[PDB]
């Protein structure tokens, strides 16, 4: 088979000379012209000369004729090129090429090539830099880490990432020449961000002009010494004591799931009354909460009666942030209802020395706890009142007191006022008890 | 001494399309009845490879896909149907007289759907803020066509003659380019400044991305 | 600049001798006796002997005469202390000491010392792990870090932080002896939580006997090739207590005031939210984030104190959410030593229509009370009694807390006329205690 | 031998406050006008400093607030204002006779305000787990008075017996105490094993301060 084999890699200094050869094999030497091409780096092709091995005749173009000796042996079958004076733009891959003697049918086997490098430099190995994000929280599932080889003469320099393991994603670029008259380039690797911490990635740089090898973490696993810088929970809110205890009003018992990932923001609810699924409940969109997290709202309405029976109110959430899926049930609490007793007390002796008075009222014996207070005026509403919590007695049963501050004026000038208790043992789920000065 | 153009610059085809390649020699290459014009292909990396010679006569171990046409100054390479291999430089290359001249090239690029860059920034490290000097690399991933603009701000102010920017051949697997842009500063000029951008138009881009980082804040 | 500089550990062996140099500089070497002074671990001081540089003549405490040796070399203006025939009780810190030979005022200069240790066991050079901590938590405004230098023979192991630059803050640990027979130290060093991640942090152990120098690092900055986790370290909040400083008169209205800074330019977003004793409070004036001016943000947040909240020692806690950012920074502040509300206490009897059943219930009213930490108890006819319930503090439209409690009697014990009382104690009554009284009239 | 007798053992002073130390000699020290008696301080980490020679000359460098006084065989010396730096052993020596021969000592310790340890948790080191021993550290950071109790539960079981601490001198400027304490067990009970907890008692502390970690979530 025709073969044409060039000699190596050349690095020379400006004014230097360089030699090179061109083995070929195969074929009647003697029958067939070799012919010089150059290729400078990302340029096109130029025809530097040719020569006949048969009797040495030499063609030039203009530009290489003074600096350029070609000459031939045709026991060795080898071709030189010598080109004197070089230059920086002398920079480029040579190739011989051979041509039929008798009829031109173009340069029909070509050799490997030939790379040329005219620099002032100075063998020198690269400084191997990390290149990483600055800030790799986001809500983005692909981070780009790399290493950044700068500095380093003359070419070539390879890259390798985790010793050969890691090769999808991997982008190394072309060198780049600097005015330095140095090379530089870059290698990158895009991964999934969520490794970043759990998996190591170092990039393996060898310049073996230079005999540098060098295998550089640009990121490692995550604990000491590197400095320090759970899933999403879901909470269910019953109606609100009034609501269930009056018609008018309406009944919703709230699901809201927060601790949801960027990543993976879900809004998967299901929800079931009794065990039984259901589908009238109206959620909401999801929101950020000024936190690296989402957070969403699910409301199922309930009639008075199913709340006021039992029945069991499951809201279960799906979200690709989970093992499986969380599930939280609500109901009335459970038991038998006992109903409230309700008492007025005038204001202590001891305090009509004060500005205001405080009237009270007692309710007694209740159960469930689920209970609501107000104080009336004459015919019309109060404000200036707190109710205490619901506190369980010794015989199972819930007492609490409500307050209303007033104007002693108001009590000594014989307004009347009321204690107003809605509670589901109560008659039409409600009571009144009055309170005036004796 | 005779010059040869080649049209177009670059061809962007999909496999199995034809690629219709132009050679225009400034006079006649004709003469005693052979048109002195040849074609070749070139792959990264490796030697040219005579594909076509004397302008019609196919190359002993060359493809039937290959053929090429044409007399006096005007010269067409053709490749019927296109194929992986197939995507390369061509050359044109004259001999009716010397010098012998080669054309600038057809890159034969590969077709393929519009897809955005997926952008990242890098500060320097600190390991080479302790060397003098300051490297900001900006990367365009995964993205096609090959034309694309990255414009370096610092502190909202456009950067020139400070910048190299490199690009990879088009991929194997998924026909795409990627590209890197290096914003070279001394450690006086980089510890000046505070905020670093690399603005990145491109086709796939409904309005330019661009990723930032403040020299503190990190 | 009178100098003495004394030779580096020594470890030998029983039987063995060691040999103490003494380096003399900054004065006429003749003119000052030298004398050698030891301290063994959990003594005093010990006079070993003295000589006399300008003719060699010596004078020894009998207790070493027949092992000590003291000589000089006037070429290099250094006094040697040997001592042979080595004991285990020998250990010691070894001092060579000057003393003016015309007049005696005293050991004027001294050497820094020699640790001599006598011993047949091995020499062993320390490890040494670092001291992180388990995943740093908000808002710790300080942090600590440090080494454990473990398992040596013999002592004295040296430690410094970041070769000799970092000195504040450091606190190196005497050592422990372990039951082994080999010692233990730890050095550590507290640093603002803000510079972890900005600066390294290297702890420098050298122990001498067995040539060991370890520079090992605890901490590193933010900072490839440690993975990212936003940047900066975090936003810092700072909370201020009622004041400022200048002027008069009504304009005033006392404020607490929140303050942020380090707040980026790529997550501006900023919420503050405000708990009072850890309630929640929606009066809050966040005022418009201000670029203003380095690189980052400042908001601010004032709160408008209410009632006698500061003075009664009430805690204002504020808690800062950047968007952008996994956690939420709490800061709080308070009085230092808040002035307590005394319970007012007021007894109640039965209501009228309660009065138709066989069980009556007793009220008592407490309000007007801070802290809300309380007791209530009742008695009747001064015995403690047994079926009462009190409810949880309420928080009161002024600030203050008040509550009820309940005895219920059988209406028997009501008619005939017996005394019940509603006692209660809290910090701010005369003794801690008072009680009220409620009979039927 | 002449016999030196130092009292107190110890004093416990306030800074600002006079310090009166006493040295009393078994046989007279005084002949011919002078009494060969001196006066050192030492502190932690250092040789004893000359303060005072023949009974009552200040040393040069030393502070006016240091005096000495006396003759025969009774012997004083005084700060008249202490310092926080005071903090030392102070020992008097004779040279009367041969032996030349020190007193025992009179340990100064500087009075403060309470302050409450800062307590800090430390697990051991995943470079001490590759060794079968497992080291976890405590830190009371400055604290006074000295008095401070240490309470080790691994799963809240509490430790006895694989457990030592030091504390250091009391500091020059602050005049706090600070207190390390080390739990040792094998790699193989503390792998068995998850909440690690400190838990200090201390005056400034109404109620005990606990700091915890779980192994595994470091
Ligand atoms: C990131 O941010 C999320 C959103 O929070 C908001 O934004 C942040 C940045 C800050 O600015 C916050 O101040 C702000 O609130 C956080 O969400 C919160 O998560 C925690 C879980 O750790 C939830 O705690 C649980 O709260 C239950 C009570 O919640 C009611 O009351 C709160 C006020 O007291 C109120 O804020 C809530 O909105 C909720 O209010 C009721 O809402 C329903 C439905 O709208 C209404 O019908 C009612 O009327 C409302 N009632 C009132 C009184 O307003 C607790 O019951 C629950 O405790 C139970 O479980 C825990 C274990 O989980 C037990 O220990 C405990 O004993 C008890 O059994 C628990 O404390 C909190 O509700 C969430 N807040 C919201 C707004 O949903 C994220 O946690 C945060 N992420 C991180 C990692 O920091
Ligand atoms: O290699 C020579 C070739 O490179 C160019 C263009 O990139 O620039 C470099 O040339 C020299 C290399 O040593 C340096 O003097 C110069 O600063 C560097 O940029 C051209 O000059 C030339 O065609
Ligand atoms: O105990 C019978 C019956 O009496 C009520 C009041 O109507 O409760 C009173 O007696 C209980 C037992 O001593 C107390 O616990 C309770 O506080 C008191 O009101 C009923 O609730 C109870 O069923
Ligand atoms: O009410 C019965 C019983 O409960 C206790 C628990 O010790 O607490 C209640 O009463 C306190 C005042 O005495 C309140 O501070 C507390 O909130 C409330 O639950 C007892 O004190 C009381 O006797």
């Amino acid at each position: 088979q025709v073969q044409l084999v060039q000699s190596g890699v050349e690095v020379k200094k400006p004014g230097a000379s360089v030699k090179v050869s061109c083995k070929a094999s195969g074929y009647t030497f003697t029958n067939y012209y070799m012919y010089w091409v150059r290729q400078a780096p990302g340029q096109g092709l130029e025809w530097m000369g040719g020569i006949n091995p048969s009797n040495g005749g030499t063609n030039f173009n203009e530009k290489f004729k003074n600096r350029v000796t070609l000459t031939t042996d045709s026991s060795t079958t080898t071709a030189y090129m010598e080109l004197k004076s070089l230059q920086f733009d002398d920079t480029a891959v040579y190739y011989c090429a051979r041509r039929d003697y008798r009829f031109d049918m173009g340069f029909d086997y070509w050799g490997q090539g030939t790379t040329v490098t005219v620099s002032s430099a100075s063998t020198k190995g690269p400084s191997v830099f990390p290149l990483a994000p600055c800030s790799r929280s986001t809500s983005e599932s692909t981070a780009a880490l790399g290493c950044l080889v700068k500095d380093y003469f003359p070419e070539p320099v390879t890259v390798s990432w985790n010793s050969g393991a890691l090769t999808s994603g991997v982008h190394t670029f072309p060198a780049v020449l600097q005015s330095s008259g140095l090379y530089s380039l870059s290698s990158v690797v895009t991964v999934p961000s969520s490794s970043l911490g759990t998996k190591t990635y170092t990039c393996n740089v060898d310049h073996k002009p230079s005999n540098t090898k060098v295998d550089k973490r640009v990121e490692s696993k995550y604990g000491p010494p590197c400095p320090p810088c759970g899933g999403p929970s879901v909470f269910l809110f019953p109606p609100k004591p009034k609501d269930t205890l009056m018609i008018s009003r309406t009944p919703e018992v709230t699901c809201v799931v927060v601790d949801v990932s960027q990543e993976d923001p879900e809004v998967q609810f299901n929800w079931y009354v009794d065990g039984v699924e259901v589908h009238n409940a109206k959620t909401k969109p999801r929101e950020e909460q000024f936190n690296s997290t989402y957070r969403v709202v699910s409301v199922l309405t309930v009639l008075h009666q199913d709340w006021l029976n039992g029945k069991e109110y499951k809201c279960k959430v799906s979200n690709k942030g989970l093992p499986s899926s969380i599930e939280k049930t609500i109901s009335k609490a459970k038991g038998q209802p006992r109903e409230p007793q309700v008492y007025t007390l005038p204001p202590s002796q001891e305090e009509m020395t004060k500005n205001q008075v405080s009237l009270t009222c007692l309710v007694k014996g209740f159960y469930p706890s689920d209970i609501a207070v107000e104080w009336e005026s004459n015919g019309q509403p109060e404000n200036n009142y707190k109710t205490t919590p619901p506190v369980l007695d010794s015989d199972g049963s819930f007492f609490l007191y409500s307050r209303l501050t007033v104007d002693k004026s108001r009590w000594q000038q014989g307004n009347v006022f009321s204690c107003s208790v809605m509670h589901e043992a109560l008659h039409n789920h409600y009571t009144q008890k009055s309170l005036s000065l004796s | 001494e005779i010059v040869l153009t080649q049209s177009p610059a670059t061809l962007s085809l999909s496999p199995g399309e034809r690629a219709t390649l132009s050679c225009r020699a400034s006079k006649g290459v004709s003469t005693s009845g052979y048109s002195y014009l040849h074609w070749y292909q070139q792959k990264p990396g490796q030697a040219p490879r005579l594909l076509i010679y004397l302008a019609s006569y196919l190359e002993s171990g060359v493809p039937a896909r290959f053929s090429g046409s044409g007399s006096g100054t005007d010269f067409t390479l053709t490749i019927s149907s296109l194929e992986p291999e197939d995507f390369a430089v061509y050359y044109c290359q004259h001999s009716r007289d010397l010098p012998l001249t080669f054309g600038g090239g057809t890159k034969v690029e590969i077709k393929r759907t519009v897809a955005a860059p997926s952008v990242f920034i890098f500060p320097p490290s600190d390991e080479q803020l302790k060397s003098g000097t300051a490297s900001v690399v900006c990367l365009l991933n995964n993205f096609y066509p090959r034309e694309a603009k990255v414009q370096w701000k610092v502190d909202n102010a456009l950067q020139s003659g400070n910048s190299q920017e490199s690009v990879t051949e088009q991929d194997s697997k998924d026909s795409t380019y990627s590209l890197s842009s290096t914003l070279t500063l001394s450690k006086a000029d980089y510890e000046k400044h505070k905020v670093y951008a690399c603005e990145v138009t491109h086709q796939g881009l409904s309005s330019p991305v661009t990723k930032s980082f403040n020299r503190g804040e990190c």
